[PDB]
């Protein structure tokens, strides 16, 4: 009842996938974005010499 | 009846042609036989009736099938191709409107179509 198939089968795939490769996956980048956020701050301090009373 | 040689012209029309061969018959059904070097041909005609129930309606069932077989070879195992279709209609219905029905859908079936399908497209 063994499954000598499959086992065949299978086991072939992998050693010539692995054969084929040499125990990597090759891999490619996509696009590359940068993100650059700025931002400022405005503070004031009324000057009372200038100003009426 | 249907001839005692079935020919299935592979490729739609214009392709190449077989010739299956009568080889059994029983239980209303018939099939075709044709060996192959490498693979093998066959087709299968079928008829049958539902059981009665009380009170509904009664009903039959016609299916015809063409499948093939390739002979395992090296690593790779056995494996077959099959395509079947089926008709079911009332038994005292009328022929011409049923006919119509299946001359409806094996024209709605063409190249394109099978191409879509199988490209796994809903």
């Amino acid at each position: 009842l063994m499954p000598w198939s499959w086992m065949v089968d299978w086991f072939g795939n992998v050693g010539t996938f692995l054969q084929a490769s040499n125990n990597t996956i090759g891999a490619s980048p996509g696009l590359v974005n940068i993100m650059t956020t700025t931002t400022t701050n405005h503070q004031f301090s009324v000057k009372r010499d200038l100003s009426d009373g | 009846a249907l001839g005692d040689t079935l020919t299935i012209t592979l490729g739609g029309s214009g392709g190449t042609a077989k010739v299956l061969r009568k080889i059994n018959q029983d239980g209303y059904t018939s099939e075709y036989y044709l060996p192959e070097t490498s693979s093998s041909f066959r087709a299968k005609v079928r008829h049958t009736k539902e059981s009665v129930k009380p009170n509904q309606v009664q009903y039959e069932r016609h299916n015809v099938e063409f499948t093939e077989t390739v002979y395992a070879s090296g690593s790779t195992p056995e494996f077959v191709r099959q395509a079947y279709v089926v008709i079911r209609h009332k038994v005292g219905d009328v022929s011409a409107t049923v006919s119509d029905l299946g001359e409806a859908l094996s024209f709605y079936l063409n190249e394109a179509l099978y191409g879509k399908l199988i490209g796994w497209e809903s």
